């Protein structure tokens, strides 16, 4: 192997810790609260006790579910997440990005899995909904990289998705596909106005919910991790060379736009996605493909 | 006693009870000029590339 895995894995494992301490720090501020004190003094540490702690909480026996399928779910979603980030920063596949939405096109399994286990009629509709919401929004997604392949070129001419060159040039005329890109990936990552789940999971109608320790915990990790790996492609295709700044201040976008927006219904979101999102990017994808080259 | 807490002589002063309607500020045809223009722009940046590539 190489010790870029370890110069890759390590960093992403303590930005995801601080960006769930961020996700509060940043609502309590909007709602005139201040960031947890009782965890330490300077709150770099509260983290760490969160997942320290759900690592000593007793076990439970999984309860009438196939084990394989259980245990796979994890592996999955840490499996996804490991090899975006490596494959985003340590690799120079011609068709990087094109990778990289192959890859987002399997976190819709981790979901459908963990629906699965529950084994409920109401929870097979549940995940149906998730699952709806995330290939709804990952048609737009590839239909906005196509916006991105067409201005994207390389020094010798040769049409291609490479992170490096996309990165290379911060082209304008994208940034109306920019748009379209961040309301996606707040879809992709279920932020508030997309997020169906929170209102159907008070009772437990069937989500991540099931589990309640190391198995539980990769789930947050992975979903703190994938929405700053939509931060990360954000910068890398709309605002040229990749900066850690920028990556964190669209997460706290993120988490802004959470915050001021309400959440929408599973006819809404997905009515807007299908009447309103796809034809304006297929709008500025047959714009952009007649401007020419 | 014979003090209590009474209304302080002269009355309160007036409050405001009615809402403030604060709608003031950009409008459509704002945004779409300022759209058009920098969609000019953008036009403009991508020829040169195009041509320079
Ligand atoms: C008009 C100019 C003439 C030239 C023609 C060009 C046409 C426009 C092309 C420009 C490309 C940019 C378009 C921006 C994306 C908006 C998509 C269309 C707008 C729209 O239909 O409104 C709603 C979609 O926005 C939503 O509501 C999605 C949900 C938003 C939640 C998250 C928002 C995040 C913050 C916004 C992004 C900002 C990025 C950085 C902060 C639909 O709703 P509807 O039902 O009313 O329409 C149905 C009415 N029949």
């Amino acid at each position: 192997m190489n010790l870029n895995i370890i110069m890759t894995v390590l960093p992403l494992l303590v930005s995801v810790a601080f960006l769930t301490l961020s996700e509060r720090a940043v609502m309590g501020s909007l709602q005139r609260r201040m960031g947890p004190a009782v965890s330490g003094a300077f709150g770099i540490l509260q983290p760490f006790w969160d997942g320290f702690k759900l690592a000593v909480k007793e076990p439970i026996l999984p309860a009438n579910a196939a084990a394989g399928i259980f245990y796979a779910a994890p592996l999955i979603c840490i499996c996804i997440c490991v090899a975006s980030w490596c494959t985003l920063l340590l690799t120079d596949l011609s068709i990087g990005g094109l990778f990289l939405l192959l890859l987002s096109s399997l976190a819709v399994y981790g979901v459908l899995l963990a629906g699965y286990s529950c084994n409920s009629k109401y929870a097979f509709l549940g995940c149906l909904r998730s699952v709806s919401l995330m290939i709804s929004y990952e048609l737009v997604i590839s239909v906005v990289i196509l916006c991105v392949i067409l201005e994207t070129r390389d020094g010798n001419g040769f049409p291609c998705l490479n992170l490096t060159e996309t990165a290379s040039q911060t082209k304008i005329i994208l940034i109306p596909a920019g748009l379209l890109f961040y309301i996606c990936s707040l879809a992709e990552s279920k932020r508030v106005p997309f997020d169906l789940p929170e209102a159907e999971a008070e009772l437990v109608a069937g989500y991540n919910v099931e589990y309640s320790s190391l198995g539980f915990a990769v789930f947050f990790v992975a979903e703190y991790g994938n929405t700053l790996l939509m931060a990360a492609l954000i910068n890398i295709y709309f605002l040229g060379k990749l900066n850690s700044a920028l990556i964190a201040a669209i997460f706290v976008s993120f988490i802004w736009v959470r915050g001021t927006l309400p959440r929408y219904r599973y006819d809404m979101f997905m009515q807007i996605g299908w009447k309103s999102l796809l034809p304006v990017a297929l709008a500025l994808y047959l714009a952009q493909a007649s401007l020419g080259y | 006693p014979k003090v209590q807490d009474v209304p302080p002589p002269g009355g309160f002063p007036s409050i405001r009870i009615e809402r403030k309607l604060p709608n003031t500020g950009p409008t459509g045809l704002a945004v779409f000029l300022g759209f058009t223009a920098f969609m000019a722009l953008a036009v403009n940046q991508a020829r040169d590339r195009k041509s320079t590539n």
